[PDB]
């Protein structure tokens, strides 16, 4: 398999949906990143949330590809990423673009304890047809990152306990279980919404490094340390890829 | 179906609602530069060959833009298949092998820009950028280098570290999202074999046929980058492509004139 | 005057003396474009509102462009104030806010784009880029994103962190420092009103007024950003603006050709 | 108020009039950053001097708007402070570029003691009209970055010792009087000309934080060492911003 | 010669050995925009002296186009003087002072670009984007900064920190790479005299002259950068040169109507 | 002579053709140069090697000049840097553009012990005429660099033991003597290939400060170990700058 190019590094994904409940999750969420700092070497990358929804109902109506609504909604996470990189700037924490992230991620964690990006992907008008909905998301993004990089882990800071069997917030609300672990693949072959991407599945059979991603509720302070320490606060899941 | 109603769903489920899909596959359908026609040149197959391959298909670009609008990529070739290896060889992955592919599909642009320029026709980015020349008749086409923007971020394959979607994906995909009329895979070969013509006796001409049928005869990864095939049965706007010898003289032009030379792939 | 007396003062006072200042404006006064028209087309009022709004406005932009140079900027909208919202609860400042409103403009610019790609009209920077579109007939017209550049550099508001310079500032300083020869704001309203028309029920309209008139009105921030008619009034080649109604079929095409449709608003 | 992003920041301006003067004011100024380098975490921007009037000269000459010549001024800046980090290559310094100090200035001083960038703003063809001279220029533009940083101070580093009542070098010399301390107020209410943008009294009382500028000497060396630990070496601007 | 023995030498010696120069010379010779003319337009000797000298030849740039493809390069003149002494006299090395001396050109491109703006001529990198701009008869010209991107890898002069390829180099280098059929320098005097007519009171004119006679004559480091006279003896496309006033009306207008104004340099 | 802006720098050129031979060479290369980042500040750059000759094979057939041909060999350096900064990116290493490396490069080493660049100089389409084959290379860039910037020192790590009277893989391999030690005038007066550029005798002839370049086989483990503490186990060229 291939080399682990920073086998250190700790990949956080935020969801832009936790970014949209504004200061009220943003400052306990950027006070725990803050003493996080000096124990983790931190890739912190922000989903879009809403915003893309609305620039999702324009360009629908407007009739524009799935190419052209991806780098929409990345522009979205993008904001995100400035936002909460300002919130951490008086730490020596910035916003880094793509092609930074790419070729110079390296050079730029070792001038700091933790950078902040885009989790989008650059798929541009380059996304894959078939929904209308650009499917290499945030998610898929930080993970595909994540594992292209060998990274320790890879951890999704979303606005729920993790993965339910239906959606916790929707019309099937009542009869959605907890699940504290799954795999990708039982994942893939469930029919249903997710809070996370159908992609992220896909990438993650193909996955060469990370063998389990904890999606946990950050909302609740302390869970995002106890997911980089490794302790069951969410939803594990396993990517199939098999330990030595 | 209504506008409302899809704006509900974007509001208050995630896009992996079914429910939200499938109102979003009801959207009203835009083709950007639906006049428009893709052309791949390959790589390995015609500008690694040099002024032989290259100048006659350059001399097809110029009469061609004269009636049709061309947004012209490059294949990548042997200097990213020898990247590829040094890369594959110290373990690095895929999307470390995609951005190396990315620089030498660059450099086919640059050379083959550099022999339209005084033509009118210049090298851009991509589709996005081609507005200003599709719409003048002095210029009419554009190149563009054929690799997708995904480096990094690639998907790997199941096996191996060879980034599973180089310039056929990546010129595919432009066609595809810019909605335009018509893709064209220029290739070394007169289209489709049911083997490799190169390696095999006997192989049989295929003058049309489905994904589907590809498959099931074993071609899947054969005169195209499988994932483009997968690509194709997704596609909203291009659901066909056409594979040509650019080494035949005329073969480009007599299909922009729909003549049907070589072999057409239909999604089904 | 003289060229010898600016270039002493230039070289031995201070930018800020008086004396310099005054010779300075009485240099000569170049026009980089014109012949072109500013047309600012809302965020909020406009490209928010999806298909109904734009497609109209793209037909008259291809119709009018038969006739008519003409630099388009966007407006931002209801995505950015969503951002100024989540920041300015976090304590951020105007500059941070600057940089994330730019974004959402951004965005539609190339949205609307994307609908113009295919006759021609490019989306660019600004109208530093647009000196070979504007001299095509087939293209005579450029789309960019409204936003100043000002980001982290831009001056807040006496009170708040909301950008006091957004895309109304943006599009006219352009109109402004390229001397182009009109500014039309293309809003969802049929110009300016002596309140607001949408919270207020007997609101007359106002088919022109003056800046000062306006101020004295209570109207210093009604239909455009108020640091607009600040600049409008110290502004050296538009010294008026029109606001148009753009969700009326033909609007903008009868403001081009002349018609006092909308409101006319003077620096004097 | 808004936060403060880089309150541990001191912005420094140097005056491109000071560097018209070459190595016999550099050299001294260089030697004095130097020093300062392991006492404070830097901002250093330059601003444009001689070069920028003979631009203006062309450039009004040509008819060309103010618009057209803000961003030919700004390019003076930027020379200037590529020759000035250029000395300071050696202790780590290094030039920024602008939409790097706007987004990823925390990283880079996390990497290095200072760095250097231009102090005009990027208002370019957008850029107020109403003077043909730009109004925005490097005092108004460092003022404007230090106060958006919540910066612990800004220091303006001048060919003379502060602002007198009447320009010290020209018709008026005679009746010049030193002014040790002023308000932004009192001077924007005063003609004539002054040694910093009118427009940075405009930006001061717009201020958020930053709540007095000293001018100093840049050609006296110490006095900028002196300043940035509060030393009343120059003329102090109180900006209008209360303390707590 | 053949294509054959060329590429075994390209693998198998170095690009040092002389059998490999050799056979590269053998190759065949493209020009890339044969039908353009590279046009310096000094510095010091017309730009820096304002409106007098600049707007007769952005007529004459304006009427040219009509009938001829330019690419139109700007020197740098008085402000990079200024530059290189406050660099020069820090100790600051020829790579330096290049970075330097490029932003001075690159105020002048936009100091002349946005008064052809409104003539639908842009201000590009290069000829590498000239090529859409040179195709259009609405267009026709592009203004560039002539200064040569070597930036901190500028090869010094052997004695002091100029950097000895400038503007004159740059634009040289431009029209030589590209193949250009023409090369006229813009200058603020008929062209070569015996003697620097400026400081000299019988200076001589010199209608025509070869690089190897300018040098006998000492006039290695007259009226051009004296590097540009060994790129002139080197160059494969531009052989020779003309040195025109730019000062005089018409001047550049009968250069390109082939009218020998001026002086003509030749490489032999 | 000017002042030297890292004279605590070395430059280290690896040639394309090290990086040709894959992993074989460069694994020890690598572990030799991650042993090398606590003793040294780095700053490595890349040749181009086989793929630019087969480039320059395909543009000399279309017929394409000099200056269109050595962007084409460019990229084949910068390919090189990007594969070799991913080996060393554990360690803190990325792979910086040419503007980087231009204006930028001494905070970059503030931040980490070494980067990597291209070796190649940004001549592009004004590369120089007379040869089809652009003059101005790997060698060629980083000796520029090295000089620019008044560097300790340029070490170039070749796939043979230095400098021979006659290419020792060539066909008067035979005859081929080693070279020890070398002036540059001495081997521009002669005729006959050298592993290293042509031009980069003539950069020599100018140089300011780099008075001795060594020559050294990176496929010997340890020899640029050596050559870095300046042990002569390689070629020594003088370049004719005078020691003080
Ligand atoms: N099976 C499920 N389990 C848990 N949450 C679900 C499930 N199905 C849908 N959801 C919904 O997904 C919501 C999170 O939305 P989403 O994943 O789009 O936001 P995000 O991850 O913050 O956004 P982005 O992808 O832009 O970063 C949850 O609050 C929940 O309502
Ligand atoms: N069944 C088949 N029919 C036709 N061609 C086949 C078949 N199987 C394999 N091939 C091979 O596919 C090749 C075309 O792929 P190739 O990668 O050379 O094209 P390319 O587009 O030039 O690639 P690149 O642009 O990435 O260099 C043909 O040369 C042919 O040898
Ligand atoms: N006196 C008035 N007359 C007319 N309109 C008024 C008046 N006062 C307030 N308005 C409001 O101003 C609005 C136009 O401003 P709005 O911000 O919607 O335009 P916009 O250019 O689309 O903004 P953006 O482009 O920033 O989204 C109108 O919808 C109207 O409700
Ligand atoms: N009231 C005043 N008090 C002090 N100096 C003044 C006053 N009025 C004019 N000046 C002049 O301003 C000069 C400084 O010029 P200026 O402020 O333009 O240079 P700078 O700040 O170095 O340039 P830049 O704004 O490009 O950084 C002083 O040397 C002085 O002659
Ligand atoms: N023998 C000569 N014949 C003609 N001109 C000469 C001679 N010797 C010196 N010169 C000088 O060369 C000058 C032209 O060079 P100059 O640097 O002014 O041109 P430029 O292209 O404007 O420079 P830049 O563009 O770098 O500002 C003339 O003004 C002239 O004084
Ligand atoms: N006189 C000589 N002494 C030593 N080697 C020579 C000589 N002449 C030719 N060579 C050849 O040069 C080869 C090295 O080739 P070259 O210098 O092109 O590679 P590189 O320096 O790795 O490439 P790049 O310049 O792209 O970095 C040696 O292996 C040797 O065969
Ligand atoms: O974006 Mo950065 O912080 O040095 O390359
Ligand atoms: O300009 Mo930098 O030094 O890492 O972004
Ligand atoms: O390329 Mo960078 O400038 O690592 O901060
Ligand atoms: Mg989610
Ligand atoms: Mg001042
Ligand atoms: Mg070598």
């Amino acid at each position: 398999r291939p080399i682990r190019l920073l086998p250190w590094l700790q990949v956080v994904k935020i969801g832009g949906r936790v970014m949209d409940r504004g200061a009220d999750a943003i400052l306990p969420l950027v006070e725990e990143l803050r003493k996080l700092l000096p124990e983790h070497r931190l890739l912190i990358l922000t989903g879009a949330g809403v915003r893309a929804r609305h620039v999702f109902s324009v360009g629908l109506d407007l009739g524009l590809p799935v190419g052209s609504l991806a780098p929409l909604a990345a522009s979205e996470a993008g904001q995100n990423g400035h936002i909460l990189a300002a919130m951490l700037a008086s730490e020596g924490v910035s916003y880094v673009e793509h092609p930074t992230v790419a070729d110079q991620l390296a050079i730029h964690l070792s001038a700091t304890r933790a950078v902040v990006g885009s989790a989008f992907p650059p798929y541009h008008h380059h996304e894959f047809p078939g929904s209308r909905i650009p499917p290499h998301r945030a998610d898929t993004g930080a993970f595909l990152l994540a594992d292209a990089f060998g990274a320790a882990g890879l951890t999704i800071v979303e606005n729920v306990d993790g993965i339910y069997t239906a959606d916790p917030n929707g019309p099937d609300r009542g009869q959605a279980r907890f699940l504290p672990e799954t795999s990708a693949t039982d994942l893939a072959k469930s029919e249903g919404p997710l809070p996370v991407d159908r992609a992220l599945l896909d990438v993650m059979a193909t996955a060469r490094h990370i063998e389990r991603v904890q999606v946990v509720n950050g909302l609740v302070p302390g869970r995002l340390t106890a997911a980089l320490r490794g302790e069951h606060v969410g939803t594990l899941i396993r990517t199939g890829v098999r330990p030595a | 179906n209504s506008t409302a109603e899809l704006e509900e769903l974007l509001m208050q489920r995630s896009l992996t609602d079914p429910q939200l899909q499938a109102a979003a596959a009801a959207a009203a359908d835009f083709r950007i530069l639906p006049d428009a026609t893709v052309i791949k040149i390959g790589g390995q197959s015609v500008i690694d060959r040099g002024r032989a391959a290259v100048y006659p298909l350059v001399d097809e670009i110029v009469a061609a833009r004269k009636n049709h609008k061309l947004l012209i990529g490059t294949g990548a070739g042997t200097r990213a298949r020898h990247l590829y290896s040094i890369a594959a060889g110290l373990g690095l992955p895929a999307g470390v092998l995609a951005q190396l592919g990315s620089s030498v599909a660059d450099q086919n642009a640059a050379m083959l820009g550099q022999l339209l320029a005084k033509h009118g026709i210049p090298v851009v980015g991509g589709a996005g950028h081609s507005a200003v020349p599709l719409s003048l008749a002095e210029v009419n086409a554009v190149v563009f280098s054929g690799m997708p923007p995904y480096k990094l971020w690639m998907r790997p394959a199941a096996e191996g570290v060879i980034p599973p979607y180089r310039t056929d994906a990546g010129c595919f995909l432009l066609a595809e999202q810019f909605g335009c009329k018509q893709m064209i895979f220029v290739k070394d070969e007169d289209g489709l074999y049911t083997a490799n013509p190169k390696t095999s006796k006997d192989a049989t001409f295929i003058p049309r046929i489905s994904v589907d049928e590809m498959k099931a005869k074993g071609l899947h990864d054969s005169i195209l980058e499988f994932p483009v095939l997968d690509l194709l049965q997704s596609a909203q706007h291009v659901r066909e492509v056409q594979v040509v010898n650019g080494l035949v003289p005329g073969n480009l032009t007599r299909a922009l004139a729909g003549e049907h030379v070589g072999t057409i792939i239909t999604a089904s």
